[PDB]
C-alpha cells in the first residue's frame, strides 16, 4: 500500500507550507550584516601577521 | 630552540616508523573487488576461499588476497564505487542460469571512469545447470539477437562475446572463465590474472609498460 | 587500573651494586617514557633517570651520570634501573614514575609505591616555607621559585605540582602549571608566571594534609617541600 | 734564442671529441639534476625510485667531473691540476662510471626479478634491499677503481711545459698492467654487458608470452638501452685492451692512445641517456616533475 | 733516472746552445719515430749529431719504463 | 485525489516561495566590495598517509586534526608541529567520514561498515580505545558531527539520519524524509537543528529535539555531496555532482545563490565556510579546491596543490587555517 506514505508526504508538505516565511530581502540583508560584522575576525579572509600566525 | 617537546618529536618518529612498517605489510596483499548481481556467485566464490562491505581474505601461493564483497549494500553505486579504485582487479561474476541486469552492470562498471584501466576477471558462474538450461530453455529468449545454434559451447561463446564487447579502450584486458559450480581452480585463475596485473604494474613503475 | 610496583631494594653494603625493577601493569607501557626518582628519608625528591619510548633517548642525573644505568623491557612491561657503586648519598625510597609525551598530555601522571634502599646551568627549585598551619574550609597559597624562567617561547610553562600524603606515594595535581590533572578535585588551582609560581587551594579537607613539591620540566629537579597540618 | 720553435701540435681527430664532451655535459647535467630531484627523498619511499636515484647521482657526479677531462683533452692530455688530484679525480670519474655500469646491470637484474619472480618480490623487496644492492655495486666499483687509486702518477722529464696523468707499472715480470686490463675488462664490461643482454632477453621472452604483459614498449626501451650501451662501451674497452697488450715499443699505439679519449667521450653518452630513457618510458613523469 | 745520463751525454758539447740541444730533445712524448722531428729542425753539425743520440736514448728510456697514457683508464 | 492534493500543496508552496522572493542576492550585493584575489599558500603538509584520504575534521582547540584514509589509520595530527600525536588502526579501512569531539576527548569515524566508531582519546591507559560502536544504519555511513561529548548525529546511505546517545548507543531520534541516500551532515552553531544533503538533489532542515523536517529545499540537478551551515545557522550551502554549489536560507525557505562557472564540469566533494562566512570553500574532482565568495559567487582563488582528487575540507574554529586532504595521501594546511 502507498496511501499512508502519500498522506504522510502531504501532511509534511502542509506543515512546511503553514510555516512562516520572510522575504529574501530580509534574509539576504541579515546574511550581509553578519558577514560585515565579523569581517575583522577572519585570518582566512584577511591577512594575518607572522607573529600571530599559528602556522608560521 | 626545542623544549622537552623533543619527546613529542620522538613519538611522532615512532608513529612514522610503525606506519611505514604497516604500509609495507599492507602493500604485500592483493586487493580484489568481488562484484556481480544478486545470487550471481560472489557468495560461492568467498565460500571457496575456505574461511555492508565484507572483506573476505585468503592466502594462496605466497600471495595474500582480500576479496572486498560490496554486493550486500543497497545504495547508489556511483557514490561508493570510487572507494575501490586502485585495486588489483575485479572479480565480477554473472549467473548463466538467469541476465540483462548483469550485462547492464558489466557495461556500467567495465567502462566506469575509475575502472577504465583496471583488469576485470569475468567469471561466468553456474556452468553445470546452465548446461541443462540451454537444452530445456532456448537462449533465443534471453538474447533475441542470438543468430546461432542451441548447442552448448556456441551458446557459451555467444554469451562470452556479448560480455566482452563492452570494453571501449585498448589498455585493459578481460579474463573470462567458467566457474563450473565446482571451483577448486578459480584460485589459480585469479592468481594468474593478478600475477599478470602486478607484473604489468611493476613494468609501469619501471617504465616497461 | 594503572599500577607500578617496584622491587630490588633493601640493605646494601657500601660500594655495592644492584638493579631495581619497575613492574608495570594496567596500561600500555610501550608508549610511556617512564622515569625513576627517589626521596631521601628526610629530604625532598630528586631526579635520577629518564628513558624514552622505545629506549631511544635516555638521561641520568649529574651525581649519577656514568654510575647507574636505566633499562626498559617492553614485552615484559618492566623498567630496570641498574645502580652501580652505591654511596652514602644514594640511600632513599625510589619511585618509578610514569610519563607520556604529546600535546596536551599529562607527564608524571602516575607514581609507584616505592622501594627503600639503604647503605651503611642547573635549574634549582626553592620553597620559601617548609610548613604552614592550615584549617579545614580555609584558603591557602603555596609557592615555590625557580632559578630559570620556566616559560618557553611557545607559551608553555613547564611547572608541575605534586602532593605527598603521609605514608603514600606522590600524585600529580597540576601539569604545565595550569592544567589540573585527571582525578583531582577542582578545589586545587595553579597560577604564576616567569620565575614565580603559586598553588591556590580553597576549601581544604583532611585529604590535603601532606607535602607539596614543585618540579620543572623545561630542561634536564624538585623543590624542598611544604608541609600542611592543623 | 729564448725560443726555438713552437707548434699547436697535430690536434688529431680524437681531440675533436670536446664537442661530444660539451654536448653530453649540456644535455646530461640538466636532465640529471631534474631526475635526481624527482627520485629524491620525496620519492625515496618507493623502492623503484631508489635505483634511478643512485644511477642519476652517479651520472651527475660523473657529469660534474666532465670539465676536468674536457680541459685535459683540450690541453692535449696535459694535466693542469695538482699531482694528488691526478690520483683521485680521474679515479673518481672511473669510480662513478663503473658504479653507473654496475647500476645499469643491477637495474636490469631488478627488472628481471620483478618479471621472473613477482611473488618472491614484495617479500624481500624494499628500501633496505635496494640500498644494500646499490652499496654492493658501489663497493664493486671501488674495488675496480682501487688499482687506479694506488697506481696513477704524473711523470715527465725535460718537458717542463707539460705533464700527463698517466699510469706506471714499473716492476718485475708479473703482469702488473695485463692483469689490471683483463680484470677491468671482464668485471666492468663483459659481465655487465652479458648480464644486461641476457636479463633483458629473458625479460622480453617472459613478458611477450601471456598477452597481458605483452607490449612493444618493453621491447623498444630495452633495445634502445642495450644498443646505446654496446655502441658506446665496446670501443672504450677494446681500446683499453689494445693499449695494454700492445708492447711499449709499439707499432701502432700512437693512434690507439688518442682514440681512447674518443672512446671515453662516446661512453659518456650511455650514462647521459639513462635519464632520457627513464623520463621517456615512465608513467608520464610529468606530475612528479612539478609536484616536487 | 735517465736525466743524469742525458746531462752527461750533453756534457760532450762545447757550447751553451750545443748543450741545450739535448735539453729539449730528451722529451718523453708518446709520439713515435721522433726522427721526423730531428730532420725538421735546423742547427749546426754538433747539435745535428747530438739530437739523434739524445732522442734515441730518451725514447728507449720512455719505452722501457712502461709509461702508458690513460685518461679514464 | 491524494496525488492531486500533493500536487496542489507543492504548487501553493512554490507560489508562496515566489511571493516571498521579492529580490535576489545578486541585485542587493551590487554595493559590496569583493574579497579580491585570494592568494593562499600551503603552510603545513601532513605526509604520513599511504592511500586515499576521504575525511578530515579540525578541532575546537584549532590545533589537532583527525584524518580518515584508505590506509586504515585514523591519525590525529599536530597542525603546528606536524607530529602524529596519535594513530588509530581501523577495524575497517573503508572510511569516508570522521569527527572530532568539541571537547577534544573523543573522535568518531565510519564508512562502508555501516558503523560509526567512537574512540576515546583521553584514556587513562595511554592508548586510543574505542568507546562504543554505533550500529543500526542499513546504509553506509557518510558523515557524522558531534553535538557534545555524548550526543552525535550520523548521516547514512539509506536516506536516513540518526541522532545517537553515545552513553547507550541507541537511536534517540531517527530522521526520515529524504528520497535518496544522504551524503553530508552539518550542525548549527546553536546546535538545536541541522540539515542533510542527499543524492536526490534535495537539502532539508531537521529538528534535533523531535526529528520533524522544518524546511525542505530543492533546485539542484544532481546528487548532493556536501553541506556546511553558515556561521549564524540561518543559512547553508550545498555541494553537488553538477559542478555547482547552491546556498539555501532557512527563513526564506528557498534557494538564494548558485555557485556555477563553465570551466568546471566535475562535482564537489566537500564544502565548508570560513569564520566570517564570506568564503565558501568547496573541494572539486579536478584536483583543485576553489574559494567562493558566498555573497557574490565569485571565484576568488584556487587551492590547487593536490596531485589527485581533493575530497575533504575543514576550517579552524579560530578561522586561522583550512586543511584540504585528498587522494594524493597528503593533507595540506593553508592560510
Amino acid at each position: 500500500a502507498s496511501i499512508a506514505q502519500a498522506r504522510k508526504l502531504v501532511e509534511q508538505l502542509k506543515m512546511e507550507a503553514n510555516i512562516d516565511r520572510i522575504k529574501v530581502s530580509k534574509a539576504a540583508a541579515d546574511l550581509m550584516a553578519y558577514c560585515e560584522a565579523h569581517a575583522k575576525e577572519d585570518p582566512l579572509l584577511t591577512p594575518v601577521p607572522a607573529s600571530e600566525n599559528p602556522f608560521r | 630552540l626545542s623544549a622537552e617537546e623533543r619527546a613529542a618529536l620522538e613519538r611522532s618518529k615512532a608513529i612514522e616508523k610503525n606506519l611505514k612498517e604497516d604500509g609495507i605489510s599492507a602493500a604485500k596483499d592483493v586487493k580484489l573487488l568481488l562484484l556481480g548481481a544478486d545470487n550471481s556467485g560472489k557468495s560461492t566464490i568467498v565460500k571457496q576461499m575456505k574461511i555492508g562491505i565484507v572483506e573476505t581474505h585468503f592466502t594462496f601461493k605466497n600471495l595474500h588476497f582480500r576479496l572486498f564483497d560490496v554486493g550486500g549494500q543497497r545504495s547508489e553505486r556511483k557514490k561508493w564505487i570510487h572507494c575501490f579504485e586502485d585495486v588489483t582487479a575485479i572479480i565480477f561474476c554473472v549467473d548463466l542460469s538467469d541476465m540483462h541486469e548483469s550485462l547492464m552492470l558489466f557495461d556500467s562498471i567495465c567502462n566506469n571512469k575509475f575502472f577504465i584501466d583496471t583488469s576485470i576477471i569475468l567469471f561466468l558462474n553456474k556452468k553445470d545447470l546452465f548446461g541443462e538450461k540451454i537444452k530445456k530453455s532456448p537462449l533465443t529468449i534471453c538474447f533475441p539477437e542470438y543468430t546461432g545454434p542451441n548447442t552448448y559451447e556456441d551458446a557459451a561463446a555467444y554469451i562470452q562475446a556479448q560480455f566482452e564487447s563492452k570494453n571501449r579502450s585498448p589498455n585493459k584486458e578481460i579474463y573470462c572463465h567458467m566457474t563450473c559450480a565446482t571451483d577448486t581452480n578459480n584460485a589459480q585463475v585469479i592468481f594468474d590474472a593478478v600475477t599478470d596485473i602486478i607484473i604489468a604494474n611493476n613494468l609501469r613503475g619501471c617504465g616497461l609498460y | 587500573d594503572v599500577q607500578l610496583v617496584e622491587s630490588g631494594g633493601g640493605l646494601v653494603q657500601p660500594g655495592g651494586s644492584r638493579k631495581l625493577s619497575c613492574s608495570a601493569s594496567g596500561f600500555a607501557f610501550s608508549s610511556f617514557g617512564m622515569h625513576w626518582v627517589r626521596q631521601a628519608p628526610e629530604k625532598g625528591l630528586e631526579w635520577v633517570a629518564y628513558i624514552s619510548s622505545g629506549s631511544g633517548t635516555i638521561y641520568y642525573a649529574d651525581t649519577v651520570k656514568g654510575r647507574f644505568t636505566i633499562s626498559r623491557d617492553d614485552p615484559k612491561n618492566t623498567l630496570f634501573l641498574q645502580m652501580t657503586s652505591l654511596r652514602s648519598e644514594d640511600t632513599a625510597m625510589y619511585y618509578c614514575v610514569r610519563s607520556i609525551y604529546y600535546y596536551g598530555s599529562s607527564p608524571f601522571d602516575f607514581w609507584g609505591q616505592g622501594t627503600t634502599l639503604t647503605v651503611s646551568s642547573d635549574i634549582v627549585m626553592t620553597q620559601a616555607t617548609s610548613s604552614v598551619p592550615v584549617t579545614p574550609g580555609e584558603s591557602v597559597s603555596i609557592s615555590c621559585r625557580s632559578s630559570k624562567s620556566l616559560l618557553h617561547s611557545n607559551g608553555n610553562t613547564y611547572l608541575y605540582w605534586f602532593l605527598q600524603r603521609p605514608g603514600q606515594s606522590p600524585q600529580l595535581l597540576i601539569y604545565r602549571m595550569s592544567n589540573l590533572a585527571s582525578g583531582v578535585p577542582d578545589r586545587f588551582s595553579g597560577s604564576g608566571s616567569g620565575t614565580a609560581f603559586t598553588l591556590t587551594i580553597s576549601r581544604l579537607e583532611a585529604e590535603d594534609v601532606g607535602v607539596y613539591y614543585c618540579m620543572q620540566h623545561l630542561e634536564y629537579t624538585f623543590g624542598a617541600g611544604t608541609k600542611l597540618e592543623l | 734564442p729564448a725560443d726555438g720553435i713552437h707548434l699547436p701540435k697535430r690536434q688529431p681527430g680524437d681531440v675533436a671529441a670536446l664537442i661530444i664532451y660539451s654536448v653530453v655535459f649540456l644535455v646530461g647535467v640538466p636532465g640529471n639534476a631534474l631526475v635526481v630531484w624527482v627520485t629524491a627523498f620525496e620519492a625515496r619511499r618507493a623502492v623503484n625510485a631508489i635505483w634511478f636515484l643512485n644511477l642519476a647521482v652517479a651520472d651527475l657526479l660523473s657529469c660534474l667531473a666532465l670539465p676536468v677531462l674536457f680541459t685535459t683533452v683540450l690541453n692535449h692530455n696535459y694535466w693542469y691540476f695538482d699531482a694528488t688530484a691526478c690520483i683521485v679525480l680521474p679515479s673518481l670519474i672511473l669510480l662513478n662510471m663503473y658504479a653507473s655500469i654496475l647500476l645499469l646491470a643491477t637495474i636490469s637484474a631488478d627488472r628481471f626479478l620483478l618479471v621472473f619472480k613477482p611473488i618472491w618480490c614484495q617479500k624481500v623487496r624494499g628500501t633496505g634491499l635496494a640500498w644494500m644492492a646499490c652499496g654492493v655495486a658501489w663497493v664493486l666499483a671501488l674495488l675496480l677503481t682501487i688499482p687506479s687509486f694506488v697506481y696513477r702518477e704524473a711523470y715527465k722529464d725535460f718537458y717542463s711545459e707539460h705533464t700527463v696523468c698517466g699510469i706506471n707499472y714499473g716492476g718485475g715480470s708479473f703482469p702488473k698492467e695485463k692483469a689490471v686490463a683483463i680484470l677491468r675488462l671482464m668485471v666492468g664490461f663483459v659481465l655487465p654487458l652479458l648480464t644486461l643482454n641476457i636479463c633483458y632477453t629473458f625479460l622480453l621472452l617472459r613478458t611477450w608470452s601471456r598477452k597481458a604483459t605483452r607490449s612493444t614498449k618493453t621491447l623498444k626501451v630495452v633495445m634502445a638501452v642495450v644498443i646505446c650501451f654496446f655502441i658506446f662501451w665496446l670501443p672504450y674497452q677494446v681500446t683499453g685492451v689494445m693499449i695494454a697488450w700492445l708492447p711499449p715499443s709499439s707499432p701502432t699505439l700512437k693512434r690507439v692512445e688518442k682514440l681512447n679519449s674518443l672512446c671515453v667521450s662516446l661512453a659518456y653518452i650511455n650514462c647521459c641517456v639513462n635519464p632520457i630513457i627513464y623520463v621517456m618510458a615512465g608513467q608520464g613523469f610529468h606530475g612528479r616533475l612539478l609536484r616536487s | 733516472t735517465l736525466q743524469k745520463k742525458i746531462e752527461e751525454i750533453a756534457a760532450k758539447y762545447k757550447h751553451s746552445v750545443v748543450k741545450k740541444c739535448c735539453y729539449d730533445g730528451a722529451c718523453v712524448n708518446n709520439d713515435e719515430t721522433c726522427e721526423q722531428r730531428a730532420a725538421r729542425i735546423s742547427l749546426g753539425p754538433r747539435c745535428i749529431k747530438a739530437f739523434t743520440e739524445c732522442c734515441v736514448v730518451a725514447s728507449q728510456l720512455r719505452a722501457n719504463i712502461s709509461h702508458k697514457d690513460m685518461q679514464l683508464g | 485525489q491524494l496525488r492531486q492534493e500533493a500536487e496542489q500543496l507543492k504548487n501553493q508552496i512554490r507560489d508562496a516561495r515566489k511571493a516571498c522572493a521579492d529580490a535576489t542576492l545578486s541585485q542587493i550585493t551590487n554595493n559590496i566590495d569583493p574579497v579580491g584575489r585570494i592568494q593562499m599558500r600551503t603552510r603545513r603538509t601532513l605526509r604520513g598517509h599511504l592511500a586515499k584520504i576521504y575525511a578530515m575534521h579540525w578541532g575546537t582547540d584549532s590545533r589537532l586534526l583527525v584524518s580518515a584514509s584508505q590506509d586504515g589509520k585514523l591519525i590525529i595530527w599536530d597542525s603546528y608541529t606536524t607530529n602524529k600525536v596519535h594513530a588509530i588502526p581501523l577495524r575497517s579501512s573503508w572510511v569516508m567520514t570522521c569527527a572530532y569531539a568539541p571537547s577534544g576527548n573523543y573522535v568518531a569515524c565510519g564508512g562502508l561498515d555501516n558503523i560509526c566508531s567512537i574512540y576515546n582519546l583521553k584514556t587513562r591507559e595511554g592508548n586510543v580505545r574505542v568507546s562504543r560502536e554505533l550500529a543500526g544504519h542499513t546504509g553506509y555511513l557518510s558523515c557524522c558531527r558531534f553535538l557534545d561529548d555524548n550526543q552525535i548525529v550520523t548521516s547514512s546511505g539509506d536516506t536516513t539520519c540518526a541522532l545517537w546517545d553515545i552513553e547507550t548507543g541507541q537511536q534517540t531520534t531517527t530522521f526520515t524524509g529524504h528520497t535518496g541516500d544522504v551524503m553530508s551532515l552539518s550542525l548549527a552553531p546553536d546546535t538545536r537543528l541541522f540539515v542533510s544533503g542527499a543524492c536526490d538533489a534535495s537539502a532539508k532542515l531537521w529538528d534535533v529535539r523531535e526529528g520533524m523536517c522544518r524546511q525542505t529545499f530543492t533546485g539542484h540537478e544532481s546528487d548532493i555531496n556536501a553541506i556546511c551551515f553558515f556561521p549564524n545557522g540561518n543559512a547553508f550551502a550545498t555541494g553537488s555532482d553538477d559542478a555547482t554549489c547552491r546556498l539555501f536560507d532557512l527563513r526564506a525557505d528557498q534557494e538564494l545563490m548558485t555557485y556555477s562557472h563553465d570551466n568546471i564540469i566535475c562535482g564537489i566533494t566537500s564544502v565548508s565556510f570560513s569564520k566570517s562566512g564570506r568564503l565558501l570553500l568547496a573541494g572539486y574532482d579536478d584536483f583543485n579546491c576553489n574559494v567562493w565568495d558566498a555573497l557574490k559567487a565569485d571565484r576568488a582563488g584556487v587551492l590547487a596543490g593536490h596531485d589527485n582528487r581533493v575530497s575533504c575540507l575543514g576550517v579552524t574554529d579560530d578561522g586561522m587555517a583550512v586543511a584540504t586532504g585528498s587522494w594524493d595521501s597528503f593533507l595540506k594546511i593553508w592560510n
